[PDB]
């Protein structure tokens, strides 16, 4: 009989209180502001229309953040772009940025002896 | 869960697990690593591009037929001829497998996005802003990289089509 | 708090922490076994007249009874009562496919040479118990009679 | 200066993964292991060799196994420090000693020039990259027709702003008049598609008549 | 990044002969690179200098 992981979805505790339970797999009728996401039912999440960025991940597309009360929502991969494309059109830059972008790279771990 | 695969319901058999210690949390917290990174490696392949860039309904690419790798407009899942052909081709013990974070469809929607800006802009989607330019011109300057000069493109554009085309 | 306890930490950063894994416990306890009314017991295999010698056990299959074995285990005639692959005290939750009964009679030291993998008269060349008997031996004096 | 406000995340995961292996096989000292005790001196205070030897047995099992649990992890996650490393000495010798032609390698836009900086355990590369800004639309065309023949941009790209035509280099909008030094000729220009007809200019033409 | 967001100027790391264009596609658990390329034909003899 039915068993998952119960996975706390919260915020920095800096920043709340509030936290919100993920059991993974289990559909909502079985667990016993309820909602049923394909990743599992998801407790104590108000589920928003509005497409964000991911904060916090979830699964099947559901990600989860805080606005105060924690809310769920199906991520946004980005604003949609018909480039104007015609067989006679080309789009040139008049200006530049320089922008300095950093890249953080990994090249040691500790030594250890034991 | 390694105490349900271990034990299952068994509160005698549980406990002595807990005489090995953290063995137990060590693999749903290296499994956990593992998970994380597979959202982490399909964000780094896909996610390349910020923007949702579309398809005119117009497919005036010069005669290039993209048809096979954009888009069906006819399905829900807005998968490719070439990707739906490849997605055909290729319990209670404790184990579960996790969703991916980016849905399939999600993936379609970036490797649209991917390559509608190839075809409508080139490499500048990538480079920045999303600079269209006609198709025909786009290959006449890949043509000028591989040290072809670029009339070798535009006198042979029915050919090259063509060759394209069938290649697809 | 199953987050701050399974992090170690009073503090707990953004994020989506596996804290636990839950199971809809059982409800209620079920109990069933065959309708079988019969209880015909050991007792002949206890109290037989004379028994068989060693070499020549007799063998009595017990089947198709119930059978407590708790009413044995409190006899305190059973000087030795060592069990294999079963405890005692679990006895009558189980039930089994067949319980053969083997008895015969043997000198007071020598009862110790019976068990599973010992080896010696008995288990050499009399009767000898397989190493993964599953069982019990039971013993008892019987100077008052034989 | 707006690198004071801005990946560490991607590093620090070395310093607290290490920190965490070596606090686990700690802790896994208390582990019991089904001995009577966790701490060996209590179990060679209490017994005697002959029943001590199997409680040590389990504690050596379980601490041996801890150990090699440690050190496949350590073994695993120091290819992945190598994997990083071999990207971090080909970003200095490319991005840093070199200029990368090789897209979003040294971030993102067209790489300029990439500068070293250390951090505790790793690099930081501080890559400075040209991104074009400020698009216009302009009409385009592959070929000028000029007396017949077919005149093809020699570096760059044509450009009309409705009225006049003009060369232009691809990344960056400076108008420069079409003539046959900013272009060159191939083969008559019926054969080519999508044509435009524009007068090429001949330096030659005006020097020589002002001779 | 190299093959569809560019043109790689690096001999096979975007499929057999010089590098056009790449198109993704996406497969299960997985990206399928359609690596267009110009490979030369019909080679002639030529005096050279
Ligand atoms: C390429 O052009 C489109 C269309 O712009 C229109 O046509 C131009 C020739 C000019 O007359 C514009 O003023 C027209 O609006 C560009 O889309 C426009 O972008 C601006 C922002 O820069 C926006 O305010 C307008 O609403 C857009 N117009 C339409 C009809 O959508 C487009 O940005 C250009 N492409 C690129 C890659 O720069
Ligand atoms: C190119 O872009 C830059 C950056 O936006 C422009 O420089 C700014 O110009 C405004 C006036 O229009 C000034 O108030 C800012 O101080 C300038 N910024 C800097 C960093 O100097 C520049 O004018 C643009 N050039 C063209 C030709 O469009
Ligand atoms: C691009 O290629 C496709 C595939 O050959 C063409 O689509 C086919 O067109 C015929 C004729 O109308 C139909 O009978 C097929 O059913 C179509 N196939 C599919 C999968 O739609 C398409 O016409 C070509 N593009 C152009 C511009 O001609
Ligand atoms: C270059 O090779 C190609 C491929 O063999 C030739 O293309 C074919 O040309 C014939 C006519 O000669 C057409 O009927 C075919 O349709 C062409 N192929 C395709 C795919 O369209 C081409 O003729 C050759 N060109 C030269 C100059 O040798
Ligand atoms: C063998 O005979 C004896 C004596 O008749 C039986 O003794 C009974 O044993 C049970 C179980 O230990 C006791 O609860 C009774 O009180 C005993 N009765 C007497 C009168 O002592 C014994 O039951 C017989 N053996 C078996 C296996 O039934
Ligand atoms: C296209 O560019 C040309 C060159 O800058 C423009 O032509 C000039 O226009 C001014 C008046 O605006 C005249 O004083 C110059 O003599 C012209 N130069 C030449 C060489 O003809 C033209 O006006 C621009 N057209 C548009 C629509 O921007
Ligand atoms: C571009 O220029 C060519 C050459 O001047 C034009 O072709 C001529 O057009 C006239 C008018 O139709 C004909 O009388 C000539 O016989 C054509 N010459 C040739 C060699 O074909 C062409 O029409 C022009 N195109 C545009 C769009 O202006
Ligand atoms: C905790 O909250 C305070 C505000 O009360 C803030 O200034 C501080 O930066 C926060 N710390 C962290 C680690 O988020
Ligand atoms: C659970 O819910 C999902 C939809 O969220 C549904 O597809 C499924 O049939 C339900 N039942 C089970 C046993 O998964
Ligand atoms: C989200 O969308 C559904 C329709 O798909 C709508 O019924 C629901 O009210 C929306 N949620 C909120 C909070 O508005
Ligand atoms: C552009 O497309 C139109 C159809 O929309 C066509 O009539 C015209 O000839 C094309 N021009 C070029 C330069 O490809």
């Amino acid at each position: 009989c039915s068993f998952g992981g119960v996975s706390v979805i919260t915020p920095g505790t800096n920043t709340s209180n509030q936290v919100a339970v993920l059991y993974q797999g289990v559909n909502c009728t079985e667990v016993p502001n309820v909602f049923q996401t394909r990743a599992g039912c998801l407790i104590g999440a108000e589920h928003v229309n509005n497409s964000y960025e991911c904060d916090i991940p979830i699964g099947a597309g559901i990600c989860a953040s805080y606005q105060q009360s924690i809310i769920a929502y199906t991520m946004s991969l980005g604003a949609e772009n018909s480039v104007a494309y015609s067989n006679n059109s080309i789009a040139i830059p008049t200006n530049f940025t320089i922008s300095v972008t950093t890249e953080i790279l990994p090249v040691s771990m500790t030594k250890t002896s034991v | 869960d390694c105490t349900m695969y271990i034990c299952g319901d068994s509160t005698e058999c549980s406990n002595l697990l807990l005489q090995y210690g953290s063995f137990c949390t060590q693999l749903n917290r290296a499994l956990t690593g593992i998970a994380v990174e597979q959202d982490k490696n399909t964000q780094e392949v896909f996610a390349q591009v910020k923007q949702i860039y579309k398809t005119p309904p117009i497919k005036d690419f010069g005669g290039f037929n993209f048809s096979q790798i954009l888009p069906d407009p006819s399905k829900p899942s807005k998968r490719s001829f070439i990707e739906d052909l490849l997605f055909n081709k290729v319990k209670f013990n404790g184990l579960t497998v996790l969703p991916p974070l980016l849905t399939d469809e999600m993936i379609a929607q970036y490797t649209s996005a991917l390559l509608a800006g190839t075809i409508t802009s080139g490499w500048t989607f990538g480079a920045g802003a999303a600079l269209q330019i006609p198709f025909a011109m786009q290959m006449a300057y890949r043509f000028n990289g591989i040290g072809v000069t670029q009339n070798v493109l535009y006198e042979n554009q029915k050919l090259i089509a063509n060759q394209f085309n069938s290649a697809i | 708090s199953e987050t701050k306890c399974t992090l170690k930490s009073f503090t707990v950063e953004k994020g989506i922490y596996q804290t636990s894994n839950f199971r809809v416990q059982p409800t209620e306890s079920i109990v069933r076994f065959p309708n079988i009314t019969n209880l015909c017991p050991f007792g002949e295999v206890f109290n037989a007249t004379r028994f068989a010698s060693v070499y020549a056990w007799n063998r009595k299959r017990i089947s198709n009874c119930v059978a407590d074995y708790s009413v044995l285990y409190n006899s305190a005639s059973f000087s030795t009562f060592k069990c294999y692959g079963v405890s005692p005290t679990k006895l009558n939750d189980l039930c089994f496919t067949n319980v053969y009964a083997d008895s015969f009679v043997i000198r007071g030291d020598e009862v110790r040479q019976i068990a599973p993998g010992q080896t010696g008269k008995i288990a050499d060349y009399n009767y000898k118990l397989p190493d993964d008997f599953t069982g019990c031996v039971i013993a008892w004096n019987s100077n008052n009679l034989d | 200066g707006k690198i004071q406000d801005s990946a560490l995340g991607k590093l620090q995961n070395v310093v607290n993964q290490n920190a965490q292996a070596l606090n686990t096989l700690v802790k896994q000292l208390s582990s019991n292991f089904g001995a009577i005790s966790s701490v060996l001196n209590d179990i060679l205070s209490r017994l005697d060799k002959v029943e001590a030897e199997v409680q040590i047995d389990r504690l050596i099992t379980g601490r041996l196994q801890s150990l090699q649990t440690y050190v496949t992890q350590q073994l695993i996650r120091a290819a992945e420090i190598r994997a990083s490393a071999n990207l971090a000495a080909t970003k200095m010798s490319e991005c840093v000693l070199g200029q990368s032609k090789r897209v979003d390698f040294c971030g993102k836009g067209y790489h300029l020039m990439s500068f070293p900086q250390s951090a505790p355990h790793g690099v930081v590369f501080l890559h400075v990259t040209y991104v074009p800004a400020q698009e216009k639309n302009f009409t385009t065309a592959p070929a000028i027709c000029h007396d017949g023949k077919a005149h093809f941009p020699r570096e760059g790209v044509f450009v009309s702003n409705g009225t006049h035509w003009f060369v232009t280099q691809r990344n960056f909008y400076e108008p420069q008049i079409i003539t046959t030094d900013n272009t060159f000729v191939s083969g008559n220009c019926d054969v080519v598609i999508g044509i435009v007809n524009n007068t090429v200019y001949d330096p030659l033409q005006p020097e020589l008549d002002s001779f």
